[PDB]
Formats: structure tokens, sequence, C-alpha cells
């Protein structure tokens, strides 16, 4: 029994064993009373504008769009503190975690930003704060864990299985089942069992409620297109749902190509996988014939992951979203083009969508269109990355 | 069939608990589970719970997770799990044979064709870990199509509604997690419980049977005499059958 739907037509729903359904149908209620409750939505608002920095400035990008007929806006959600949109949702999940009395936040993350953003909200608001990443993650991401824990997290290395994301993953689901009457679990996309691809949808929906606002202030009219890349799908949903009931504005999600689908080496399980049940939900996923998960691959550690948001798979079946892959080497040169063009330094997550705008744009250059392109982080974080693979080929 | 049916009313004319090992199915390869099985079988289990190996076992412990791994680096597959159990069965007619699987492999190539292989090899119950009574359905109506009881856990924070659901769903045992519990399970009708929290000791099977449990389920334990016991084929086969042995006398009282 839920007291919200917890399915997008087929996909989604409750895949945890039964220990874990009491914590699932608590947060739940906690959800649909914090939403019915003007001081919760207040306080969440607070945060949201004194310590966050929103709203987030809606950019015009001229340069990169001259001598075509595409109006392209970035959403600044880099400018976010944190420098990424993960800082929204776990500015409302840790009140939810408060409003349940709870006092400890676990959370998994893969690049670190959903990390640092639970570490971060977790030193605010007075919650002891425990981080899984893959130790292959750990090893990789040095900076986002010293920050994790200049902050006063624990950050727990995972040697489990492919000790990744997915393991990550699969570390926090662990622990939570034990510690559900002291610890929320802090889950970093909109994917999950029910009710974490609800939350996190009604959490980061504000971007797309801003975009609106400014796009409407800036050009008098909706865009024809916004573009988000799909990870687990958070900044995507967060862009889309306030546009789902304009049906004149496309929704297009951007997942990662890899090396090339063909390859196999990539992280577009809407697209390219097959529809199974992991991670508590039934949703695309790599999986091998013989179905067990696969292992993904993306140039970016923020999209490297084999499955996909139950909401997104939703949106595609019915036709009301659309979704295409971008390569490595198309996200770089949108990465290069923004830093020399607009002077934005984009994560390389982000940069997926922007790639996929300048593809729209330069394909049919004299098409009138105007575009969104969520800017879900700044790419600080990548510098290193980035520098490495420009040394290697030249 | 009705082979825990049968076992039970059998047990029951016995005054006596089943004691049931759990064991990862080609853990540490193919040859020396089946040898190791067989060495269950010998030394006194009732029925076993068959893990089939997983990438992601999300519902398992560090003990089960490195079994599933240790089946991995043999190269040990769905389609070979089907193999071992129809040997399995071909040696053992009358012993209940019970998988402990994830959703992913029952979804995989469709629900019902892999209920229909289950009863193929001779499985007598399914236990899917990640699948709660809440979305059970499709696979529950699966399972009695094909003559296999579906097995739901029944966890320590459960209440009255989730009682009269395991109890009105579940098939075979309920596996269980003040134990009144069972007196309601009883009251309810659900299939004979199986105690399986951390089943390590003789005590604990006596125990369990003096709460008016029809016997114990162990794993870990066993799991646990193959690890420690990898560079001696023969010293593990001789801790598992005193183990079981020791586990088997407890039920009898
Ligand atoms: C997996 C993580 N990052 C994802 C991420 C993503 C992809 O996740 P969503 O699909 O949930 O937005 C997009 N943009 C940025 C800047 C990101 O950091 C993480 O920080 O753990
Ligand atoms: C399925 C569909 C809608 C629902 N509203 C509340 N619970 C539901 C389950
Ligand atoms: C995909 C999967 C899990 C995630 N945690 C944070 N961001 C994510 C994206
Ligand atoms: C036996 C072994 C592993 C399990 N995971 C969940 N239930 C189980 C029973
Ligand atoms: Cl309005
Ligand atoms: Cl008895
Ligand atoms: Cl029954
Ligand atoms: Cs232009
Ligand atoms: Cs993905």
């Amino acid at each position: 029994t839920t007291l919200l739907n917890p399915y997008f037509g087929e996909f989604g729903g409750m895949y945890v064993p039964q220990i874990l359904m009491p914590a699932l149908n608590q947060l739940e209620e906690a959800f649909v009373s914090a939403q019915k409750d003007p001081e919760f939505q207040a306080q969440f608002a607070d945060l949201l504008k004194n310590y966050a920095g929103r709203p987030t400035a809606l950019t015009k990008c001229q340069n990169i769009t001259a001598g075509t007929r595409t109006t392209l806006y970035l959403k600044r959600e880099d400018l976010l503190h944190g420098g990424a949109h993960k800082t929204n949702q776990v500015l409302g999940q840790a009140l939810l975690a408060k409003r349940m009395g709870k006092s400890e936040i676990i959370a998994e993350t893969g690049a670190g930003a959903h990390g640092v953003a639970s570490a971060l909200a977790s030193a605010l608001l007075g919650l002891k704060c425990r981080i899984y990443m893959g130790a292959k993650d750990v090893e990789r991401q040095s900076p986002n864990v010293f920050r994790m824990r200049l902050m006063g997290a624990e950050v727990i290395p995972v040697h489990s299985g492919s000790a990744t994301l997915k393991d990550a993953c699969n570390e926090a689901l662990r622990d939570w089942s034990g510690s559900y009457e002291t610890a929320h679990y802090m889950l970093g996309t909109a994917a999950g069992p029910h009710p974490y691809p609800t939350i996190v949808r009604e959490f980061q929906r504000m971007i797309g409620e801003e975009t609106k606002a400014q796009i409407l202030d800036k050009e008098g009219r909706l865009p024809d297109a916004v573009i988000a890349c799909v990870g687990g799908g958070s900044n995507a949903i967060g862009m889309f749902a306030d546009f789902i009931n304009d049906t004149s504005v496309g929704l297009i999600g951007v997942e990662p190509g890899g090396h090339g689908i063909e390859t196999g080496e990539h992280g577009a399980p809407l697209k390219h996988g097959r529809v199974g049940i992991y991670f508590g939900m039934k949703a695309p996923m790599m999986q091998t014939a013989d179905g067990q998960i696969e292992e993904s691959y993306s140039i970016s550690a923020g999209l490297d992951f084999p499955s996909v948001g139950p909401q997104h798979a939703y949106l595609n079946s019915i036709g009301r979203a659309d979704y295409v892959s971008i390569t490595d080497d198309e996200a770089l040169e949108a990465f290069k083009t923004l830093c020399r063009h607009e002077g934005i330094i984009p994560a390389l997550e982000s940069s997926h969508a922007l790639a996929h705008a300048l593809k729209m744009m330069r394909e049919q250059p004299e098409k009138e269109q105007l575009l969104v392109v969520n800017l879900s982080g700044r790419g600080d974080k990548d510098i290193f990355t980035v520098h490495d693979i420009l040394k290697a080929r030249g | 069939m009705e082979r825990y049916e049968n076992l039970f009313a059998q047990l029951n004319d016995r005054r006596e608990g089943a004691f049931v090992p759990f064991v990862t199915l080609g853990d540490p390869g193919i040859e020396q589970s089946l040898k190791i099985i067989d060495t269950l079988i010998d030394a006194g289990a009732d029925a076993l719970e068959l893990g089939v190996p997983f990438s992601d076992p999300l519902a398992d412990g560090p003990t089960i997770q490195n079994a599933n791994l240790r089946a991995f680096a043999a190269g040990v597959t769905p389609a070979q799990c089907f193999e071992m159990l129809a040997l399995i069965r071909e040696k053992h007619p009358t012993i209940p044979i019970g998988l402990l699987m994830y959703a992913n492999l029952v979804f995989n190539n469709g629900i019902d064709a892999f209920y229909a292989r289950c009863e193929q090899v001779g499985v007598d119950s399914v236990l899917v870990a990640d699948v709660p009574v809440e979305e059970s359905a499709p696979f529950r109506q699966a399972a009695l199509r094909h003559n296999i009881a579906p097995i739901f856990i029944c966890p320590p924070n459960a209440d009255d509604d989730l009682l009269r659901q395991v109890a009105s769903y579940g098939r075979g045992y309920t596996y269980l997690l003040l134990h009144h519990l069972i007196e309601k399970l009883k009251e309810y009708h659900a299939a004979p419980a199986l105690q399986g929290f951390g089943i390590s000791s003789p005590e604990q099977v006596s125990a369990a049977v003096r709460a008016g449990a029809a016997g114990a389920i162990s794993g870990s334990a066993i799991v646990k005499i193959i690890e420690k016991n990898l560079a001696s084929p023969k010293q593990m086969l001789a801790e598992l059958r005193s183990f079981v042995s020791a586990m088997k006398a407890a039920s009898r009282a």
C-alpha cells in the first residue's frame, strides 16, 4: 500500500528486500506531509536562496551561435553552491531526514558531486554523514574525497564487485536496512525504489520553473527544446518537470555514448540497454544476455551508470521526451568550445548536453530554434582529466 | 510436487525440526559444489537453499558476496546452475530444493520461462530476495502455475497486514527474519516457519523448534566453512559433515 503511484507506466516500483519496505513507506509519508507544510517549504526556500544562491542565472550564449538561427541559453546550475545541481535536492532530503527525527545520513557518489553536496548539507544541518564510493572512484577522486572529509563526512571505499558507483549504490542500501530508525539514505539521482524518483524530481523542479520564468521574461515565449545530460536522471527531470504539460516544448535527454554505442563501452541503457530489475526499480539496464548487470563507460564519471530513472523510461515510451547519445570526443569538443567562446568551464557531464545542442545548431544552421541547455555543473573537477587527454593526442 | 508438505508431515511424525543449509551453486567450482551439496545431504540436511551467482547481490553480507565472486571466478552461469540442479534432483528425489534468486535473473528470460525451467529440473521453491510481497504478484502466479512454492521473508519489523499477506501468498515454508509471530502465522494458516536469523550453533536450532518453528536455516555458517578450507577440499568436507551432523542432531530434540 502507498500514498503515491510507485510506477511511471511499467517502470519504477519498490524492488527491495521486505525489511526496507517500512523505511520507504516512512519516507513517502514524510514527503507527502512536507509538500503540504508551508513551514517546510519556507525552510527549503530559505536554504536554496540564502545558502545555495538560487535563483541561478540563465545565460544567453551569443558567440557560440553566431551566423546560425539558433538562440542558446545555459541554465547556470554550475553557479550553485558546491558547483552542481546536486545541492538542490540534498537540501530537501536533509530537511526530510530532520522531519523524520533522523540524526544520520548515508550517500553514494561516483564523480563526488553528490557526496560533496551530502557532506556540505550534513555539516550545515547537524547530521552525521557517511559516503559510500567505489574504491576505484575514491582512488580517482581524491579532491572530492578530501572536501567530503574537510566537511566532517566519513568516506567509505567499496571493495565489493567492480568497486564502483553501482557497488557504491549496492553498499548504501546494504547499510540502510539496519540503520533506518536513525539514518536517512540520501540517494543522489531520480532513480532507485519509490519514492526516490518522485522526491528527487520535486526537489529539483525549481530548475525548470526558474528556466520557464526567465525565458518568458527574456524571449516572451517558451523554448523550442530543453536539453540535459542523463546519468541517473535528476538534473534532466528537474529541468523537464515544469515543461511536461507544455506540449510544444521538446524534452531532450543526452546519455553518454562513451567510445561509441557500437563498441559497447557507453552508458546509454535507455536507448541501447533492455529492461531489468536492479537498484530497487524496473528500468532499462545495460546487462549481459544472462541478466548480469553490465559495467557502463563514459569519460564523465557522473554519467557512468548502467541504468536510468524510471520517469525517463516512461517519458521516452509515450514519445513525450526524446533521448540521444553523445560520445566522449563530442563532449570534449563542446567543453573546449564553451571555455574558448563563452568563458565558462562546464562539467564533462553537462558538456554532453551542450554537444547535442551544438549538433542541433550545426546540422541545420538556418533552422530557427530557441534552445536551453541545463549546465548541470562546473568543470573545475575535470581539468586534470581534460589536460591528460590533450597531452595524449597532442 | 509436494516435497515440503511430505517432509514436514514426516518430521511432525518424528517430533523433529528441519535443518536446512544455504550454499552458493558453483562455490568454489561446479565439481566441488556438487561434492559439497552431496556431503550436506549425506550428513543429514532435510532441505537445501541454493544461491545462483548474481553480479550485484545487494541482500547478501560479505561471506556470501565472496561466495558469488568465487563462483564467477570459475565461470559459473545461470544455465550451468540449472544443469547442476537437474543433476542434484536426479541423485536426490525427495529432498526439498529451494533457490535464492535476485529479481533480474528471474525476469531476464521471462518470468514464466524461469519458473518453467525450475519445474523441469525439479526445484521446489524460489525466494526472490528483492521482490517484497507488494511487488510479488507476477512472480507468485508464475511460481504456482509451475508447481513452485513462492517463499516470503517475515522480517522482525513485520506488522499484522504483512503477516496476513505472507500467510496467504507464501507456500512451502515461511522464512522468519516477541516471537508470537509464530502463533499469528499459524492462526493465519501460513506455510510452516523456518527461522533463518544467523543460525550458527546447535542451541539456536533447538531454540527455533521450542519457539514453534518447523526448523531452522543456516546458510552463512556453511559458506564460512567453505571460505576457511579452500586450500583443503577433504578437510572442508569433514568440517561440513561434522557441522551438519551437529545441527541436525539438535533438531530431533
Ligand atoms: C553521479 C554523480 N554525478 C552526477 C552528475 C550528473 C548526472 O546525474 P543526474 O543524471 O542525476 O543529473 C550530471 N551533472 C553533474 C554535474 C553530475 O555531478 C555524483 O556526483 O555522484
Ligand atoms: C498505484 C497507483 C496510484 C496510487 N496512488 C496511491 N497509491 C497508488 C498505487
Ligand atoms: C546516477 C546514479 C547514481 C547517482 N548518484 C548521484 N548521481 C547519480 C547518477
Ligand atoms: C539465504 C541466503 C541469502 C539470502 N539473502 C536473502 N535471503 C537469503 C537466504
Ligand atoms: Cl505562473
Ligand atoms: Cl515437530
Ligand atoms: Cl499458505
Ligand atoms: Cs544566433
Ligand atoms: Cs546512464
